[PDB]
């Protein structure tokens, strides 16, 4: 019913704790309400949390979007023998994203609450946190977190007055951003390297050790207590319908106030930036471009900002894709360019190297946008590189490559001229 | 472009072109071509015999 | 662009299966603290862990390390090869006392970190890769380290340093090689992430517990 | 009994439940592209030349790791499948070396045969090539690791077959290379079934190299009587 | 009240300290599942 | 050079069918030996069977 969204009360926010002004410990949390009648929620049973999670609309804060409930529904299937775990995935390595390590060094309790919770309504033995390796301070507070929770009770042995073991591990990464996707997130737990597998099978049938398991963000993670406790209903009136609750939205680039907010799901673009960023440096009109969703989204000019929501449909309707709401801004005075084949260049040292599309193909990509930055090419080769980003998108085995082809399908889609005239202008100074 | 007798070439640095791939003993339409090869004393790709007949040979 | 590091691996006098390597009996029971972290039918899962142990005891990881590992895990050597070259976050190659790791990722090229890099080139006297005379520092140019909200920032020795501008690091820097450890966050006193002078969101006191719980519960 | 029903170019197929897309083509009399696929390995599912249309599905799937579903309807010839096999081969053709007058696989390699029926006809790749230095596994394998296209064989067949862990890939995206990360013989009474299963001319026999071309030899099937297997 | 940050502790972490309270809480945890056999090359 | 004495070296001949080929050589009065038709047996391929839970079939790389 509602059409206006962007104005989120400070009362009904989630992470109140997002800035670290409190304390982090077991007695902020529970001074904030967290750990609170966590007893009852694990009585209620695991159907009633999995409809609670259903009828709230959570999708996924990863960044795919995928309905919560559905993924954490598929682990509803009964004992074969084997165990069954909750994989937090904690890699946190999309450029221009920053949540998931202010909810963790801020707001621990919070994630191991709904480690307990996803657990419980997925059947799980044990939680497994696969903390980024950079993050060190950030898995040190988890830890003492942890350790608060096991001497009070709330993990462990019977976790409640309530008959439910739960264990929570957490497990370091070591420098790897592809080390992110589930499957490639399950293998590097395993030992292996971090190269992602294929699906099928899904994790919920083979995933960690081949148990059942289930791969999710920390945010979607850490908002389920919450849910669960005010109820799906009271989230799903946030945002618009298939877009419900609130998010936690990254802004950095060239903006007066790069910061990192929770607002209300289906907020507008530049309302956002202007409420919380302080504006763009130079005022609206200087901005040049808007990468809504971290590095993986394709660009968008300054009139697609004009007037866009902040939610998956209306940038999807907007060939871009929310992402992980990390928004890195542009104004009129840097390189575009540049900046893609930056980005480029990261996907390059990033990739795992495991199926020849993403291998190659990216190494190419980044050859082509080196040469394009310079203006070394010829026109003819601004479709190449978009036949090969067709090439690359849809064939890998996991979406690092579809993350790599996006941006310069952006790139190219909404400034072949600027690509042209540096073409030219390096024609006539070499003649 | 006239054809005449054939000739084996050689780089400016003195060593021979020939690698023994074999595709003109395989393209040779009168089988006029016999190629043996085998690693040289430095382990390059060379050959041991390259004989043709002439009055085999369709020029 | 390139990656300039090599994935083979060549006998070295100071880099050999005869290089002395062993875990100290604390790092033992961290190894077997780790261990009973999984089930007991995998015990190739603590890879990881325990190679990151060996690399905080020694500094780095020479091949003995790797072996060592290898035998303790009862795991065929070239998993552990495979995981050790793999993970950037593996010194495969004896590193400076303090690792200096700078993001050029874009959201931290949009806030001059070229000028951080340069001014910490010019303060230490070596280029981007190099390694003090000394053997007191070392720089490398890394991706995005998840504090892009913060740009500029560097990590040195699982801190961050965070807003920084050249003066700062001249003065981190310098810090630094006086002795004591410089506290790790932010400059120009934001407090970790929040907008520096907005306070846009978080402003009245939270609400205590059971301030919004669904009846019959 | 427990058979499905499948469709390989809308002509219908019973197969047993867990039978691969591959398979369920094979039975039909196609042979699907690939390169890391291996009937008697595990299945890796890394070289994507095997990546085939189902109908009424915009992704394609990957035919020799996917499982069959019922009612499925296999295009095997339409023009998804086709792009996606021209798109793999031109990857894997960018940065192979122009090697084939000296490489030893010259009128025997997958690569070629499946470049001439399902790649293009010429490339658009303007940049330089890559080039890794080569590895010494004993005297039986002459290795040269330019020409390797990453596909694993060697490695699964090591693991599996041969009962050795030697082998494995250091590295990470285009650096990643197939080798032992040390000075390290491949030494065991299968080792040279790895020459045969290798696609590319990364591992050769050493004392067969540069004596004779495939096109040339004459085969006659016999039977072996260094040992009592036959 | 808010103005105050309360995130010092970290400033006082060791190179050990994760793994310090790994070993402090391996007391907490309930046994660990097995799969039948030590190692899946047994 | 390779010298040889025999004119049918080089002779083979391709046969639709075992019996087409059975039936060629009888009408010529050759000897001939059969060599059944050798085919590769179907095979259980299974990916999520690499990473297995208990079996032995789990790789240790990929
Ligand atoms: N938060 C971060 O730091 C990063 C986020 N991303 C985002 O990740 C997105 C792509 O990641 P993917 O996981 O590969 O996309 P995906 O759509 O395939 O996966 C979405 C989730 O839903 C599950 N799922 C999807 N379909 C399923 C099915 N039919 N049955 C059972 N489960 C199913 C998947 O297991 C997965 O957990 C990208 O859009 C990217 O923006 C990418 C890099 C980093
Ligand atoms: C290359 C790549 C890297 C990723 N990195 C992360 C990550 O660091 N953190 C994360 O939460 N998701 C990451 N993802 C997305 C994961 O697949 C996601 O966690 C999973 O789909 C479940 O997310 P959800 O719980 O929000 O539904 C990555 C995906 C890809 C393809
Ligand atoms: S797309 Fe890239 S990162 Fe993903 S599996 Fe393939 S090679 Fe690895
Ligand atoms: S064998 Fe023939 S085609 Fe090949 S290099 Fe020698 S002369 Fe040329
Ligand atoms: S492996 Fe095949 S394609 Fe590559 S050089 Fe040798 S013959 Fe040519
Ligand atoms: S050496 Fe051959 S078999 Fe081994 S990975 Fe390379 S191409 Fe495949
Ligand atoms: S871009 Fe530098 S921390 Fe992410
Ligand atoms: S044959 Fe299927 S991906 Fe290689
Ligand atoms: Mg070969």
């Amino acid at each position: 019913k509602k059409t206006s969204f962007g104005s989120l009360k400070d009362e009904d926010r989630i992470f109140t704790n997002l800035y670290g002004r409190h304390d982090w410990r077991l007695k902020g949390a529970q001074s904030r309400g967290d750990w609170y009648k966590t007893k009852e929620i694990l009585l209620k049973g695991p159907d009633w949390i999995l409809g609670e999670v259903k009828t709230s609309g959570l999708r996924g804060r990863g960044g795919a979007g995928f309905p919560t409930g559905l993924k954490w529904s598929f682990m509803n299937k009964p004992s074969d023998g084997r165990p069954k775990y909750l994989v937090v995935n904690a890699d946190e390595g999309e450029p221009g994203t920053c949540k998931d390590r202010e909810i963790i060094r801020h707001d621990p309790h919070k994630l191991v609450e709904g480690c307990l919770v996803g657990g419980r309504a997925m059947g799980a033995r044990a939680a497994y946190i696969y903390i980024r390796g950079e993050f060190y301070n950030e898995a040190s507070n988890l830890q003492v977190a942890i350790r608060e929770a096991y001497e009070a009770g709330l993990i462990g042995k019977n976790a409640c007055g309530s008959g439910y073991d739960f264990d929570v591990f957490v497990v370091r990464g070591a420098g790897a951003y592809i080390c992110g996707e589930e499957t490639a997130l399950i293998e590097s737990i395993e030992g292996k390297q971090g190269k992602p597998r294929l699906k099928p099978p899904f994790p919920a049938d083979v995933g960690v050790f081949g148990c059942p398991t289930t791969v999710a963000n920390v945010e979607t993670v850490a908002v389920s207590p919450t849910i669960c406790r005010r109820g799906g209903a009271w989230f799903a009136s946030f945002g618009r319908e298939r877009n419900s609750g609130t998010k936690l939205f990254n802004i950095s680039g060239h903006v007066n106030h790069p910061c990192t907010v929770e607002e209300e799901m289906s907020v507008p673009l530049k309302e956002l930036i202007e409420k919380h960023a302080g504006g763009v440096i130079g005022g609206w009109d200087n901005l040049l471009a808007v990468i809504p969703g971290g590095s993986s989204t394709p660009l968008i000019p300054k009139s697609v900002c004009e007037t866009v929501l902040m939610d998956f449909d209306a940038l999807v309707q907007a060939q871009t894709g929310l992402g992980t709401a990390a928004v890195i801004v542009m104004d009129r005075s840097t390189d575009i360019v540049k900046a893609i084949a930056r980005l480029i260049e990261f996907y390059k040292h990033e990739s795992c190297g495991q199926c020849t599309p993403c291998r190659e193909g990216v190494d190419w990509m980044n050859k082509v946008m080196a040469r394009f930055v310079k203006g070394d090419a010829r026109p003819a080769e601004i479709d190449s590189l978009w036949e090969i980003s067709k090439q690359i998108e849809g064939h890998t085995i996991c979406a690092l490559g579809d993350g790599a082809a996006w941006p310069v399908q952006g790139l190219i889609r909404h400034f072949r001229p600027e690509l042209e005239e540096r073409m030219q202008q390096f024609a006539l100074q070499h003649q | 472009r006239f054809r005449g007798e054939h000739a084996l070439r050689r780089y400016p640095s003195g060593e021979e072109r020939c690698i023994a791939c074999k595709l003109c003993e395989a393209v040779c339409p009168a089988q006029a071509i016999t190629i043996e090869a085998e690693p040289r004393a430095d382990g390059s790709r060379r050959t041991t015999r390259y004989d043709i007949d002439m009055t085999k040979c369709i020029y | 662009g390139a990656g300039g590091a090599l994935f083979v691996h060549r006998d070295t006098p100071e880099n050999n299966p005869d290089t002395p390597f062993d875990f100290t009996p604390e790092n033992y029971k961290r190894i077997e603290a780790i261990v009973k972290n999984y089930p007991e039918g995998h015990k190739a899962a603590a890879v990881l862990p325990v190679l990151d142990l060996a690399q905080r005891q020694n500094g780095w990881l020479p091949i003995s390390a790797m072996n060592k590992v290898a035998e303790i895990l009862q795991v065929p050597p070239m998993r552990v090869y495979e995981v050790a070259t793999f993970y950037t976050m593996y010194n495969r190659k004896p590193v400076g006392k303090y690792h200096i790791q700078v993001c050029t990722t874009t959201p931290c090229m949009l806030r001059n970190s070229d000028s951080i890099l340069e001014a910490i080139q010019k303060k230490l006297g070596i280029k981007v890769g190099e390694t003090t005379p000394d053997k007191l520092f070392t720089l490398i140019e890394v991706e995005c380290l998840g504090a892009c909200v913060n740009a500029p920032m560097v990590q040195i020795n699982d801190n961050y340093y965070e807003d920084l501008t050249p003066k700062d690091i001249e003065e981190i820097i310098d810090e630094l090689k006086a002795g004591k450890i410089p506290k790790p966050g932010p400059r120009s006193g934001r407090f970790s992430c929040e907008p520096a002078g907005g306070l846009t969101s978080l402003t009245e006191p939270p609400k205590g517990p059971g301030f919004g719980v669904q009846a019959g519960l | 009994s427990n058979l499905i029903e499948v469709f390989v170019d809308g002509q219908s197929v019973m197969v047993e439940p867990g039978t691969t897309v591959l398979q369920a083509c094979e039975k039909v009399g196609m042979q699907i592209p690939r390169f890391c696929y291996h009937e008697r390995l595990s299945v890796a599912g890394n070289c994507r030349m095997c990546l085939v249309e189902i109908e009424k599905a915009p992704k394609v799937v990957a035919a020799c790791a996917m499982p069959v579903m019922k009612g499925w309807n296999i295009l095997t010839n339409s023009e998804k499948s086709k792009k996606a096999r021209e798109g793999v081969m031109e990857f894997l053709l960018a940065n192979h070396p122009l090697d084939c007058p000296i490489c030893d696989q010259g009128g025997e390699c997958d690569l070629q045969d499946q470049s001439m029926m399902f790649g293009s006809d010429r490339s658009r790749f303007l940049e330089g090539k890559r080039a890794v230095e080569d590895k010494n596994i004993g005297p039986l394998v002459k290795t040269i690791m330019t020409r390797c296209i990453q596909c694993t064989r060697c490695i699964r067949f090591a693991s599996e077959i041969a009962g050795v862990d030697d082998l494995g890939t250091t590295g990470r995206g285009n650096d990643m290379q197939v080798g032992t990360y040390i000075e390290k013989m491949f030494m065991s009474e299968l080792s040279g079934n790895i020459i045969d299963i290798c696609p590319v001319g990364a591992l050769t026999s050493k004392p067969y190299a540069f004596t004779a071309r495939p096109w040339e030899t004459r085969k006659t099937e016999s039977i072996d009587v260094m040992d009592a297997v036959g | 009240d808010n103005s105050t940050y309360r995130n010092l502790q970290h400033h006082e972490y060791s190179t050990y300290t994760f793994l310090d309270l790994n070993v402090e809480l391996s007391k907490f945890r309930m046994p660990q599942p097995s799969s039948g056999r030590q190692s899946p090359r047994h | 050079w390779s010298s040889t004495a025999d004119p049918l070296s080089n002779l083979v001949l391709t046969f639709s069918t075992k019996e087409d080929a059975v039936a060629f050589a009888e009408k010529n009065g050759w000897s001939f030996d059969v060599e059944e038709r050798k085919v590769p047996k179907p095979k259980s391929k299974s990916y999520g069977a690499n990473f297995s839970w208990n079996k032995r079939t789990r790789v240790s790389t990929k």
